[PDB]
């Protein structure tokens, strides 16, 4: 059986088990975050301001990663920046492959003119770098976490209807969909029935890389101002002007970028777990 | 002929719809047929604004932000290609060694890389703990020139051919970091592609010819499989450049680099709308022109196409 | 009584641009092609690649629209634009693909291949679809236990009879098979070959085979017809042309086929060149760059299809030798 | 010339290996023609490879013997290797249109190939690979060095294939399915071709094709394949007239040649055993008419015959084509 089949294979990729594992816990984490983070994201302990981890010598087991410049607890912030990071990504990439996916099947199927108008308009929003242009229309529209997350799923969709209709080509030409044509098959049923089952496997590792993405690109927006606002625990924001902390207190420059670097991370080692088990390659 | 005229023929309708919404932009969000015409018309005399802090011309505010953005994205692009390409080639050639597990696995964790912070990183590390290099600016502020002499505005050129001594290596330390956290997701890329490109290629059908002829695996490798991995591998340096600038703004601002990234977001967080229009327009033009120079390379390189 | 399928002047030609887009070419992949098909019979297509025969199974089948010609079946036209014709085009007459590997959907079940056709032309329920589908099966060789399977559980020859038991789902009377047995084995080819037979002696299906292999041609068919640069060069029952082939394509085409047994191996006659692109197709004959009869009217004009003792050949040599005059 | 004694490849793991070749052996003499026949999954073109060195990385090769030219191909140097491949022995592959890299014109790919064994100054190549060109039937060989591969025919691209590979003047020349991809006529041209060339130069020629027909025509000498095994060897002629293999047999009898106009063709059942199916015994036994409660213990020997065959049967066909 099929499923069976690529789950034998995924495991077959050691790197992508452990992947899965750390997006398992991430995910646990997300959710339970306002039982297991031992104080709220916006509580402030003066008295233990600018205190180092607990494994240094001005530190205290109070707080495990440390305070920030206005004592807010390390460890609490990161994981309810998991759960925003995880929520914004899910929404991006949902949005972004249900839309990218019929405008995809939709050119590549019916080609002709409307083929030509989707994918010139595709090639005029990939005239810009994805996140200069998500930075200009979060400064239209102005500076909130919903803005960048619809900002973020318009810019995606290019890549998914540009593999969409690469697929498509690519089956359309293909005896089974010219037999399921002879057979009288119309095009609702070409497009969603016959030939997008066989479209899904380059999908399924695309949403990966789409979760990389919109985790990378979310953080860089927080961190240039232009994305989740100031009090917000989102990891991109936790380094906006965090940068003359270098010399007196490196745990806040460093775990808020370890927590991005190592999701991200966790998602393209899926990703490519996703590509061996998916791919005809071994 | 026709290859180059076909590509052509999808450039100008791109570049048609660019400049239709950044004068979409331009009546829209203020700082149809005869006001389109009036405005194509100032933009080709070099009329694209009036920056809102400065009142210097958006041209004129441009061309030094323009040769400082090149300047160091020609040496994260230098980084890339000369460590990427040979990686993976070994990579590939060694397949399932400890050289190719450890280039797959940096590459990875290149690619996964959030920029701005992993030059903050360098910055604790080479700067601070280590104290070997600049944490700031484009040359050291000992640093001047007589304007007198005919300057290019590159300073790794500039500091070479009128440049006091020592002034040189001063342009070399402050360029390392940045090119480096740029060039990272370009290298990351480039190792990835060139890896499965020559796994691709070293599985053909003539590389089993080329073997059969008696050839010496040296020539099998760098004849014959390379020059068919190349062509994928152009791509991707097509796509990279383009993405080049999306790094700048991240790498610039950590680096307080003088460019047209820190140019963009400066505008963007002020809302310069004449420096953000007029700056969208160039950018997406320049990046239109070097789509097409990379196209016709890779028309150049690939028979098939020549 | 008309025939059951008639083609008259069937054409095929694609515009093409010459690197520019001015000068419009025409690629000639059909044109001329005729003939009748009776109930019962098959009628093979034969001739090396570039010679139109495929075109011409796509445009029976209905894949494409002639650029010229008629088709009739049992006396009505099948080209019309007219909702009334699709229960003629879908039902009577069925393709069969050269390709085991891709004329099978491999995200679907074969259950599901061989309902789908029933789904989309008929009114039965989804238990007399499944009956339908296993009835099927069971008649083209497949167990009961292959009907959850998917289309890489299956070997070639397996595939194949998916391919054959999907094309017969709506019981027609004309089937198109495109090369059908060039992938498959020796063994699994004759597996193949029997089953088709069977089911033509069966149901009373017309075959038109469209083969490069003149072995299986001399088992499978009835009539024979000898194709060169989308035009019908020779035609006529089997035995007239494998045992009296008048034109000097089908002369080569035999003597070019490898046989086992020493005796029936021919007088060797080798053409020179390539046969010549569509894109550029020679002036008067489209042989006279390869033919050993090369004479005076050749290089000036097509010629036509003449009865000559029963088998129609198109050439100006036997012209002159069954009329001295020419 | 060559000679092949116990020739065994695997792929897999050693505890439960795929034995695609399997103890096979065979001898091929300096101007003879040898078919290699065999249906899908007789390791018949493996056993071809595997003289090349051309096994890579998850397979192996074994053999108590694999001479060529006096000189043992298990332990010879990569040097050594280097030195007969392409110059004492040559192979052409089975599909025209990937074996050219795509990259280099034709003359580049010749005169690489004349470069590699012989040298000499680029004038002297060039001029060489025209008299390869002309010698293989190319219409015009002076314009045909500066072509890409893409701009060749399938015939034109076999033929680029065998100048390449006789460049050298080698002593064997091996053809894995040289005219599988092509026209009927087109093959006819390039088998004789290959003949012509085979009786000019006193070469001796390896044809691996499915086509009983084919070799018929062309070979001196046939070793039938199945299953990894050779299961019968014997002169071209006497081999399809009086068959000594059950496999042979079967083989013929599934040929539409071998009937009446339109009777059916007797075929075996079953299928080849891959990895998990291999019988024990004859791996014949599932198949096999003839199987008997021996042929179900005992791995029959590639028993030698009265008139010189050998067939690996413990019961050898009789003329009448009884065991
Ligand atoms: N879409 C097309 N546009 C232009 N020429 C075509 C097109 N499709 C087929 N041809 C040409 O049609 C000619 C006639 O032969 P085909 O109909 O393609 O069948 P065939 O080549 O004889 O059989 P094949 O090789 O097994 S598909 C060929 O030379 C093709 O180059
Ligand atoms: S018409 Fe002329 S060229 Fe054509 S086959 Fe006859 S003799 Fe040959
Ligand atoms: S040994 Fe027995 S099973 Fe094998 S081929 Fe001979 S008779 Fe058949």
């Amino acid at each position: 059986t099929p499923l069976q089949e690529f789950w034998h294979y995924f495991k077959r990729n050691k790197g992508a088990v452990v992947g899965l594992v750390y997006v398992v816990i991430v995910l646990f984490i997300a959710i339970f975050a306002n039982w297991i983070a031992p104080y709220n994201p916006a509580e402030q302990f003066r008295d233990a301001l600018l205190a180092p981890p607990a494994w240094q010598e001005g530190g205290s087991m109070a707080h495990l990663l440390g305070t920030d410049d206005v004592g807010r607890d390390v460890l609490s912030r990161l994981m309810y920046g998991a759960r925003l990071s995880l929520l914004v990504g899910c929404l991006v990439v949902v949005l972004s492959l249900i839309m990218g996916v019929i405008l995809g099947l939709i050119a590549g199927y019916f080609g002709g003119l409307v083929d030509n108008i989707i994918m010139r308009v595709v090639d005029i929003m990939l005239a810009l770098p994805s996140l200069l242009l998500a930075l200009v229309l979060v400064a239209i529209f102005g500076p909130s976490i919903g803005n960048a997350a619809l900002a973020l799923t318009f810019v995606a969709l290019p890549h998914y209807v540009r593999l969409t209709r690469a697929a498509v080509l690519v089956e359309v030409n293909r005896d089974y969909v010219t037999a399921s044509r002879v057979a009288g098959a119309g095009a609702m049923r070409q497009m969603f029935i016959n030939i997008f089952p066989n479209c899904l496997a380059p999908l399924i590792v695309q949403a990966s890389l789409g979760f990389s993405n919109a985790i990378l690109d979310m953080a860089a927006l927080g961190f240039l101002g232009m994305g989740a606002q100031p009090p917000t625990p989102e990891w991109g924001t936790m380094l906006s002007d965090v940068l003359q902390f270098a010399q007196s207190a490196w745990w806040v420059v460093t775990f808020p970028g370890l927590a991005i670097l190592l999701t991200v991370l966790a998602f393209n080692l899926m990703g490519d777990g996703l590509r061996d088990a998916l791919d005809p390659k071994l | 002929l026709q290859f180059i005229l076909r590509r052509l023929g999808l450039v100008i309708p791109t570049f048609i719809g660019i400049t239709l919404l950044t004068f979409a932009f331009v009546h829209m969000i203020p700082g149809m047929w005869q006001q389109y015409l009036h405005y194509i018309w100032g933009v080709m005399h070099g009329d694209l604004g009036i920056s809102m802090k400065s009142r210097i011309p958006v041209w004129e505010e441009f061309v030094p932000r323009f040769q400082a953005t090149l300047e160091l994205g020609v040496c994260a692009m230098i980084f890339a290609t000369a460590v990427g390409i040979p990686v993976g080639v070994l990579a590939a050639v060694k397949r399932g060694s400890i050289f190719d597990h450890t280039a797959v696995g940096l590459a990875l964790t290149g690619y996964s890389m959030p920029i701005f912070w992993w030059g903050m990183m360098l910055i604790m590390l080479v700067s601070v703990h280590w104290n070997l290099t600049p944490v700031s600016g484009r040359v050291s502020d000992m640093v001047f020139l007589d304007d007198s002499n005919p300057l290019t505005g590159f300073m790794l050129i500039d500091t070479a051919i009128w440049g006091e001594d020592g002034n040189f290596i001063d342009a070399v330390a402050h360029m390392i970091l940045p090119a480096i956290v740029l060039g990272t997701i370009p290298l990351a890329v480039i190792v990835r592609m060139t890896r499965s490109s020559m796994l691709e290629v070293l599985g053909e059908d003539y590389i089993r010819t080329a073997r059969a002829k008696g050839l010496t695996r040296m020539r099998v490798i760098i004849v014959h499989a390379l020059r068919n991995a190349m062509l994928p591998v152009v791509t991707v340096i097509g796509l990279q450049v383009g993405t080049l600038l999306a790094g700048a703004i991240l790498t610039e601002t950590i680096f307080s680099w003088p460019g047209l990234g820190r140019w963009l977001i400066d505008a963007l967080q002020r809302r310069d709308y004449p420096v953000v229009q007029g700056g969208v327009l160039l950018v997406a033009t320049m990046i239109i022109l070097v789509n097409l120079l990379v196209d016709l390379l890779y028309g150049v390189v690939n028979p098939r196409i020549r | 009584q008309q025939p059951l399928l008639q083609a008259i002047d069937l054409k095929k030609h694609y515009p093409v641009k010459k690197g520019m887009f001015a000068p419009e070419r025409l690629v000639k992949a059909l044109d001329g092609v005729s003939f009748n098909l009776e109930r019962g019979k098959t009628l093979a297509v034969v001739g090396e690649s570039g010679c139109g025969k495929s075109t011409l199974g796509r445009l029976l089948t209905m894949i494409e629209m002639p650029t010229g010609g008629e088709l009739y079946y049992q006396g009505q036209d099948l080209l019309k634009h007219d909702p009334q014709a699709q229960k003629l085009r879908r039902q009577k007459i069925q393709i069969v693909f050269q390709n085991p590997y891709g004329s099978l959907n491999p995200r679907k079940k074969v259950g599901q291949i061989l309902e789908e056709p029933l789904l989309i032309n008929t009114s039965l329920s989804k238990e007399q679809r499944r009956e339908k589908a296993l009835s099927m099966m069971a008649k083209v060789g497949l167990k009961t236990e292959h009907y959850d399977r998917y289309p890489h559980m299956f070997s070639g020859g397996q595939r194949q009879r998916i391919a054959i038991a999907r094309g017969l789902m709506l019981d027609p009377d004309v089937v198109i098979a495109d090369q059908p047995v060039s992938a498959l084995d020796v063994s699994v080819r004759a597996q193949v070959l029997n089953l088709m037979m069977d089911l033509q002696q069966e149901l009373g299906l017309s075959y038109v085979f469209i083969s490069h292999d003149l072995s299986v041609v001399e088992h499978i068919a009835d009539e024979v017809m000898v194709m060169y640069l989308g035009r019908c060069v020779e035609k006529g029952t089997k035995d007239q042309i494998f045992n009296n082939p008048r034109h000097p394509y089908t002369q080569a085409l035999l003597s070019a086929t490898p046989r086992l047994n020493p005796d029936d191996r021919r007088e060797r006659i080798k053409l020179s060149g390539e046969l010549p692109s569509p894109l550029n197709p020679p002036p008067g004959c489209a042989f006279n760059a390869r033919c050993r009869r090369r004479f005076g009217p050749c290089t000036q004009l097509q010629p036509q299809l003449k009865d000559y003792g029963g088998q129609l050949v198109a050439c100006f040599a036997v012209d002159q030798d069954e009329n001295p005059q020419r | 010339l060559l000679n092949v004694d116990k020739l065994s490849v695997h792929f897999g793991d050693e505890s439960a290996p795929f034995r695609a070749v399997d103890r096979i052996s065979y001898s091929v003499k300096q101007g003879e023609v040898v078919g290699i026949v065999g249906e899908s999954g007789s390791g018949k073109s493996v056993s071809s490879l595997a003289i090349m060195g051309l096994i890579d990385y998850p397979g192996r090769v074994m053999a108590e013997k694999l001479e060529f030219n006096g000189q043992d191909l298990q332990r010879i140097s990569e040097k050594e290797r280097r030195n007969l491949v392409g110059a004492e022995v040559a192979m052409i592959f089975q599909d025209p249109m990937t074996s050219l890299n795509p990259c280099y014109t034709v003359g580049f790919q010749i005169m690489e190939a004349i470069k590699v064994h012989q040298g000499g100054n680029k004038s002297t190549r060039r001029q060489r690979a025209i008299d390869l060109l002309n010698q293989v039937g190319i219409p015009d060989p002076a314009s045909r060095l500066d072509v890409y591969p893409h701009q060749l025919s399938g015939g034109m691209s076999q033929r680029v294939m065998i100048a390449m590979a006789i460049a050298c003047r080698p002593k064997l020349l091996i053809a894995d399915q040289p005219t599988t991809a092509l026209d009927v006529t087109i093959q006819a041209q390039i088998i004789e071709l290959l003949l012509e060339l085979q009786q000019k130069e006193n070469m001796a020629l390896v044809l691996i094709t499915h086509d009983l027909a084919l070799v018929a025509e062309a070979a001196h000498k046939i070793i039938v394949m199945y299953a990894g095994q050779v299961v019968e060897t014997g002169d071209a002629h006497a081999i399809f007239h009086a068959p000594r293999h059950p496999y042979t047999q079967a083989l013929l009898r599934a040929l539409p040649e071998f009937a009446q106009d339109k009777e059916r063709l007797a075929s075996l059942p079953g299928v080849v055993p891959g990895k998990y199916d291999r019988p024990n015994g004859c791996l014949l036994n599932p198949r096999c008419p003839y199987a008997t409660d021996r042929c179900r213990a005992e791995e029959p020997a590639l028993n030698m015959l009265a008139d010189g065959r050998q067939s690996k049967c413990h019961y050898p066909l009789d003329d009448a084509g009884r065991p």
